[PDB]
């Protein structure tokens, strides 16, 4: 009698992203110096990163 | 030709010999149903079932 199939259950999960590296200046208006006014507010374009 | 009084018997022969091909059996095969859907994972035996 073929009474079933057998597969080997897995130990563990692995879970592999890409690399985050050759990353843009996301910071530069975290250390930045010194801001403009709350009217003169700029907006940092980030775009392909 | 078609007569009464006429007959026709044959003064020579020959052996020929031909070829039929029969098939007898043909290929074994089982599938299974819950490897069919998907392997390794319990969402296709529950909904299965």
């Amino acid at each position: 009698y073929q009474t079933s199939n057998f597969r080997v259950q897995p130990t563990e999960s692995i879970v592999r992203f890409p690399n985050i590296t050759n990353l843009c200046p996301f910071g530069e208006v975290f250390n930045a110096t010194r801001f403009a006014s709350v009217y003169a507010w700029n907006r940092k374009r980030i775009s392909n990163c | 030709a078609y007569s009464n009084n006429s007959i026709a018997i044959p003064t020579n022969f020959t052996i020929s010999v031909t070829t039929e091909i029969l098939p007898v059996s043909m290929t074994k095969t089982s599938v299974d149903c819950t490897m069919y859907i998907c392997g390794d994972s319990t969402e296709c035996s529950n909904l299965l079932l």
